[PDB]
RNA sequence: GGACCUGGCGGUGCUUCAUAUCCCUCUAGAGGAGCCUGUUCUGUAAUCGAUAAACCCCGAUCAACCUCACCACCUCUUGCUCAGCCUAUAUACCGCCAUCUUCAGCAAACCCUGAUGAAGGCUACAAAGUAAGCGCAAGUACCCACGUAAAGACGUUAGGUCAAGGUGUAGCCC
């Protein structure tokens, strides 16, 4: 049996959300990429850097907003540009989420040597697909 | 803070094929060649011989930068395969998806 | 109400050297989804056709790039995952436009380039023959 | 996920409120925007290269949107509004209890493009879930109407239950009859075989000759069995020796190039043939592209259909 | 010990079937020769894992050094790391899978039957079942609506993998 990137059914009591519901098979299918870069397109070069960037901005926005990442990150990828889109919940204060939008847009610019911005969208809950 | 020591010897091998990568050129050029005395060139080969062993090209492996894995390596993402379908898998890979047809 | 009453525009300054002169300009943008190539070459031609230059589209065949990987952590040979990468592409070709033209439709393209889309923009220059070639020293 | 009328009302008017915003965004008239304009522009301001169109986004209205929802079905008092209520299935059951009275009284008093609905089309017209012998008893009882005397009363209650199929003519298409700089008729087609694709100009007029990248086609194809394919149209209309023909021939092997033409003359013979001529091509297989084409090799054995020796044990 | 329920099993009955499939039938092979390659044995101071179906060009889309985890000898001790360990345990596990599956079943919550026992729940000219959800199906990919892919639940074999990586427990620390 398949077991890679499937929530398997429970009891019914188990909140998925739309990303969580989709088996990879449903990629491209049902459910887009979380990154969206030109590194993979033939004739392109520097996948390999790309890949272990985004790596790192994935646990790095994990621990730096912990328990407040209400979904995957999406990566976008415009010239030098970078911009990272963050669903988020509304239970830290507004002044900690700047405090943490200027530390991580700063910090995440110097590190990668690029402009970073980073765009929150805040919901009250996570947002639920199905129940498994 | 490498995966693994053998990482960190690849590692190694890595930055000091680079620092010899000049000398040994150079000198391989001697011995890849009809033109010169074969005195000369008998003594290129004793220098290149000479160099330090991991200044060898030939000692680089191409393993994992995630998990050091030696074998089942893509190197277009430089990563294993475990590595790279767990990424793939969860649509973290730009415009990677499952094969059909 | 609240609107500028007068507003600052970007100098362009007319220089004394001559302009560059294209005969094409073969803009090939590539990425992995077909719609945002599409959405792309709508903005794409209807810039072209607010500024006055002639614009050509079409379709190259789209490239799939298929790889197979084990499917088990540890044996299970027999039992493959098989992945595909899919470039598609749209060329759009430009003609009879001088440099000055070029540099603020590319300009104006590039920078909306969307997130996943690579272009090549192939430029093709007129040029006189050198001076020197005109007559033979000997 | 019940919706009430109260939602629905609301997503109604979010939905025109925003029809007129997508219009502004656009520079169209809010006043003819169609549902036509919404598909193409959000297409556009949100491309989604999506396998599944299900999947895209949409902005449809509530009403295409949403389910079919049955009201509530009793009062304040608590009393049902219809009598067959307890019976589960009240829109089914009055159904058949109207297709069984009319069937009474039609005692007292004495095809080919239409089909019956499926059990998933009742579904909906019924907004109740059926099982495939309800289905089953409710067709039963239908057919049971047509063959009595019903009359025009009895004719528009057994139209609502048939879905008009739109068959589709086999006939096969005639390509133009063009004509030359020195006006000799002519008729082109094209055809595919394996990954062989051809296009054959077939005149009205000839002796016979046929050009293939412009070799004589005994040349061409110096496989005898190739010279019968191309033989093959022409002889079964007893035309041999009546046209002339030039083709372009690219892809595929020396058979899948002979495949090709043979298509490719067959669909351009067809312009100088009577109607009856064309049918008899249809039903001799002149006139289908031959779909079988190689299969791919799967992973983990040793072909497309072969598997690997299964190891002695 | 008596009588039952459920499951398994029967060189168990009847009936109907299998569709590259059980027999017969069709085509090309293997089993014989040499060679290539894996494994087992034997050998070596000199890895490990897989190992009936479901191991055996298997982890390897790959070992002259390296890779390397093995052996012999020599050397270092806060050590590339706010150490390290391919040390034991896959019968503690995550992860990714094999297998039936070339299946269509799994099942929450209720309701009813059996005197309110383990348990059981269908007959359409219908007699107690209603069933969310999951799978199949449907959709999607490839050249169609065909085919092939993909998908394939719950469970089964304490199946495979602590040597991809991570990790519980135990153990090593000149
Ligand atoms: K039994
Ligand atoms: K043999
Ligand atoms: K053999
Ligand atoms: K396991
Ligand atoms: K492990
Ligand atoms: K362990
Ligand atoms: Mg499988
Ligand atoms: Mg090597
Ligand atoms: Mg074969
Ligand atoms: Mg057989
Ligand atoms: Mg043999
Ligand atoms: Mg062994
Ligand atoms: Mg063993
Ligand atoms: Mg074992
Ligand atoms: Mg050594
Ligand atoms: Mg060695
Ligand atoms: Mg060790
Ligand atoms: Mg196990
Ligand atoms: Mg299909
Ligand atoms: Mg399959
Ligand atoms: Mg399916
Ligand atoms: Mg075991």
């Amino acid at each position: 049996k398949n077991r890679a990137a499937r929530v398997r059914v429970s009891k019914g009591d188990k909140p998925v959300t739309y990303e969580e519901a989709h088996a990879p098979h449903y990629i491209a299918h049902r459910k887009g990429w979380l990154s969206l870069h030109t590194g993979n397109l033939d004739g392109e070069d520097h996948a390999a850097e790309r890949t272990v960037e985004d790596v790192f901005l994935r646990k790095f926005m994990w621990g730096t907003f912990p328990g407040c990442l209400a979904d995957q990150l999406v990566l976008k990828r415009r010239g030098n540009q970078l911009e990272i889109c963050a669903v988020v919940l509304r239970q830290l204060s507004p002044h900690k989420y700047y405090f943490l939008v200027g530390y991580s847009e700063t910090l995440l610019s110097y590190f990668y040597k690029c402009p970073v911005r980073l765009h929150l969208q805040t919901v009250p809950s996570k947002v639920v697909y199905k129940y498994l | 803070h490498y995966v693994d020591w053998r990482m960190w010897r690849d590692v190694k091998r890595r930055k000091m094929a680079y620092e010899y990568a000049d000398e040994r050129l150079r000198i391989n050029s001697l011995r890849k060649n009809t033109i010169l005395p074969k005195i000369l060139q008998d003594v290129a080969d004793e220098e290149i011989a000479a160099l330090p062993r991991d200044s060898c090209p030939v000692r680089i492996r191409n393993r994992c930068v995630m998990t050091s894995r030696p074998r089942g390596v893509k190197r277009r993402w430089r990563l294993s395969r475990i590595v790279f379908r767990h990424l793939a898998d969860h649509g973290q890979l730009s415009g990677i998806q499952r094969a059909t047809w | 109400v609240d609107v500028p009453k007068d507003l600052t525009k970007p100098v362009v300054t007319i220089s004394d050297e001559p302009d560059i002169l294209y005969k094409r300009l073969s803009v090939l943008v590539k990425g992995h989804d077909k719609a945002v190539l599409d959405s792309y070459e709508y903005f794409a031609v209807l810039a072209a056709k607010e500024l006055g230059i002639s614009i050509k589209v079409h379709e190259p065949p789209r490239k799939i790039e298929r790889f197979t990987l084990l499917q088990s952590v540890h044996i299970y040979k027999k039992h493959r995952v098989q992945y595909e990468m899919r470039t598609l592409y749209r060329c759009l070709e430009l003609e009879h436009l001088t440099g000055s033209t070029a540099d603020v439709y590319l300009e104006y393209i590039q920078r909306n380039l969307p997130e996943g889309v690579a272009m090549e923009v192939t430029k093709t220059q007129l040029e006189q023959l050198p001076e020197h070639i005109k007559e033979p020293i000997w | 996920e019940t919706y009430t009328e109260d939602f629905i009302k609301k997503q109604i008017e979010e939905f025109n409120i925003g029809k007129r915003h997508l219009a502004n965004m656009m520079g169209e008239d809010p006043e003819t925007f169609t549902q036509e304009d919404i598909d193409r522009a959000i297409a556009y301001l949100f491309p989604s290269g999506l396998f599944e169109k299900r999947a895209r986004p949409v902005m449809k209205h509530p009403e295409q949107i949403f389910p079919r929802q049955r009201a509530i079905q009793w009062g304040e008092d608590g009393r049902p509004f219809h009598y067959l209520f307890y019976t589960g299935k009240q829109s089914y059951y009055s159904l058949m209890h109207d297709v069984y009275g009319m069937l009474l009284n039609l005692e007292k008093h004495q095809v080919i493009g239409s089909r019956w609905l499926i059990k998933e089309e009742l579904e909906e017209m019924l907004v109740e879930k059926l099982s495939d012998l309800d289905y089953m008893q409710f067709i039963r009882l239908l057919e049971k109407l047509l063959t009595s005397q019903c009359g025009a009363a009895e004719e528009e209650f057994v139209q609502r239950f048939r879905r008009s199929v739109t068959l589709e003519s086999k006939k096969q298409l005639i390509e133009p009859v063009q004509y030359d700089e020195q006006g000799m008729a002519f008729s082109k087609s094209e055809g595919k075989r394996k990954t062989a694709k051809a296009e054959a100009i077939v005149y009205k007029h000839g002796s016979g000759r046929i050009k293939v990248n412009g070799i004589d086609y005994q040349l061409y194809f110096p496989i005898t069995q190739d010279r019968e394919q191309l033989m093959f149209p022409f002889h079964f209309v007893d035309r041999l020796g009546k046209h002339d023909v030039t083709c372009t021939v690219s892809g595929g092997g020396r058979s899948a190039q002979a495949g090709a033409i043979r298509l490719a003359m067959a669909k351009a013979l067809c312009s100088f043939v009577t109607e009856d001529e064309v049918e008899w091509m249809r039903q001799a297989g002149l006139l289908t592209t031959d779909p079988r084409v190689r299969e791919r090799k799967k992973p983990g054995q040793e072909g497309a259909r072969r598997k690997f020796t299964w190891k002695k044990r």
